[PDB]
């Protein structure tokens, strides 16, 4: 809030209900968005690289998947 | 001559090489020293 | 004695396309908030004058803030143990 | 640790510059944008609108990164791009300054 | 030998630099012989300016490359000389170039007459036409407004420049000084080939 200029956990926020503007808001990934990806050793520039995010909604899945033919860039 | 008290209690330690008193300080061959990659991420280096 | 001196400073602008509409009352106004009523390098700013010549809005490098600084050269009215005009303070002392 | 030695051989206040711009005749760099400068252009853009909001497109968008992007492939960037590799020792400082609304656009796709 | 080899490319070496030659050619055998002889070899040339250049062939086993009096004598007595005198020219074995007593009377003379230009070579610079190497690109001189326009069109001070030695042998045939700039046409396997220049910077010894 930069009325406040604190940070607010929204489980009391409850009773503000709104934003307004000048507001941050602190929002989970989703789908499209822009990730940087690397591994180490970086020896190349390709070995950080930006991938758009596709969020697996799959709860047992804990890996990073991406396609076997990207794996040129990271020698991965 | 018989004392055993005041011997080099590093005398006990056998030698286990040869060159133990060759000494130059140089950079191990194998070390990932220049190379910064994190303690759990050394898994990547696995050949395969 | 009040006395006319010439003073250089980078001002900061939290808003550089609000500011920059206006540039030079904008300029005047962000000046008599932050000199006007403190002693500065040796002077106290009584009032603030025009300014003799000022820098483009770069926005500022080493942060991601989108702001932008400005360097301003102004003149303006001072009441110049011989004296200890301590910075930041809205009055001399030399007692 | 022992520095392995080779031992290898070899007014605080700097004086201001006046800030001296080419005239526009006789500017040297490219007159396109490269995309290191189109991207400094639209993220200096998309965090001036997350900080102020105002705008100057007649679609709404929905992000500041979308709208900072099309103002810039649109040609009404509120923004010159300073050109500078100079600074004499007579404190001088030698720029270019060139309005992105003139200048192509790099692919940035 | 390096003897015969030096003798043919030093006049081709006086030939590149536009020079004429004031001494008539000797045949080789006199020249070697008078190399043991003399413990050197004199070879003078006048510049298009009309100043003269002389050249100094020194034998290995040499009478002025073995100490430093003989060798300061020789030169105090040459430098005598009622001549214009704009360079002087010094060609001397490899580690003679190491033999640190002969650099200090010929650094000493410099200082004494400062006016003009003493410079030291080893062999290899003089025994073979150099310009014609292969691997060598077209080094060529540039005259100081050209040079100066170039920097300005750069915003370039001369300093900024790559930096070349004064005992470059390219820059030697060219007879290049310090504070003068050197254009080089230097192949490319990028672009076919590309011009740059360069800031001579004096001379290692």
């Amino acid at each position: 809030k930069q009325i406040t200029q604190s940070v607010h956990d929204i489980e009391g926020l409850k009773q503000d209900f709104r934003l307004e503007v000048g507001d941050i808001l602190y929002r989970d990934v989703v789908t499209g968005d822009v990730a940087f990806f690397n591994r180490q050793p970086s020896l190349e520039r390709s070995s950080i690289g930006v991938h758009r995010i596709v969020v697996l909604e799959n709860p047992k899945i804990s890996t990073f998947q991406m396609n076997v033919s990207a794996c040129a860039w990271y020698n991965a | 001559g018989e004392d055993s008290s005041m011997d080099d209690i590093s005398a006990y330690s056998s030698p286990g090489l040869f060159g133990e008193d060759i000494i130059d300080r140089l950079d191990d061959p194998f070390s990932i020293e220049d190379v910064d990659i994190s303690l759990d991420v050394l898994d990547n280096l696995a050949p395969q | 004695m009040i006395d006319q001196k010439i003073f250089e400073t980078t001002l900061n602008i939290d808003d550089p396309t609000n500011f920059c509409t206006n540039v030079e009352a904008h300029l005047l106004k962000e000046l008599e908030n932050i000199y006007v009523g403190k002693c500065f390098k040796n002077s106290f700013i009584l009032n603030i004058t025009g300014v003799i010549q000022r820098s483009p809005c770069f926005i500022m490098r080493t942060n991601n803030s989108g702001r932008g600084y400005m360097h301003v050269r102004f003149s303006a009215v001072v009441s110049y143990s011989s004296v200890y005009y301590i910075p930041g303070r809205q009055q001399a002392s030399a007692t | 640790y022992v520095e392995t030695e080779e031992e290898n051989l070899v007014f605080v206040q700097a004086s201001s510059q006046t800030l001296v711009i080419i005239p526009d005749n006789e500017r040297i760099t490219s007159n396109v944008l490269t995309t290191f400068e189109a991207t400094r252009l639209v993220a200096v853009r998309a965090q001036q609108l997350a900080i102020n909001g105002s705008t100057m497109l007649k679609k709404k968008y929905s992000s500041p990164i979308d709208i900072a992007k099309q103002e810039l492939f649109n040609r009404k960037i509120p923004l010159l791009v300073m050109r500078c590799i100079k600074v004499t020792p007579e404190g001088q400082k030698i720029v270019e300054i060139w309005n992105p609304r003139e200048m192509g656009i790099p692919l940035l796709d | 030998m390096a003897m015969q080899k030096l003798f043919t490319y030093i006049y081709e070496f006086i030939e590149y630099r536009k020079m004429v030659l004031l001494e008539e050619k000797v045949p080789y055998d006199k020249f070697v012989q008078m190399v043991l002889n003399t413990g050197f070899f004199r070879i003078n040339a006048e510049t298009l300016n009309h100043g003269i250049v002389s050249v100094f062939i020194f034998g290995a086993n040499g009478k002025y490359v073995h100490h430093g009096g003989d060798m300061r004598t020789l030169l105090t007595n040459t430098l005598n000389e009622k001549k214009h005198y704009e360079e002087l020219i010094l060609i001397v074995d490899k580690p003679v170039l190491s033999k640190k007593n002969i650099l200090d009377i010929i650094v000493e003379q410099r200082a004494a007459n400062p006016t003009i230009v003493i410079n030291i070579y080893p062999y290899h610079l003089f025994c073979i036409n150099i310009p014609k190497v292969s691997a060598i690109p077209k080094h060529k001189l540039i005259t100081q407004e050209e040079a100066q326009e170039f920097l300005g069109r750069e915003y370039l001070q001369p300093q900024d420049l790559m930096q070349i030695s004064a005992s470059d042998p390219p820059v030697v045939w060219l007879g290049g000084r310090p504070g003068d700039f050197v254009q080089i046409e230097r192949p490319s396997e990028t672009a076919m080939h590309a011009v740059v220049i360069r800031f001579i910077t004096k001379s290692k010894i």
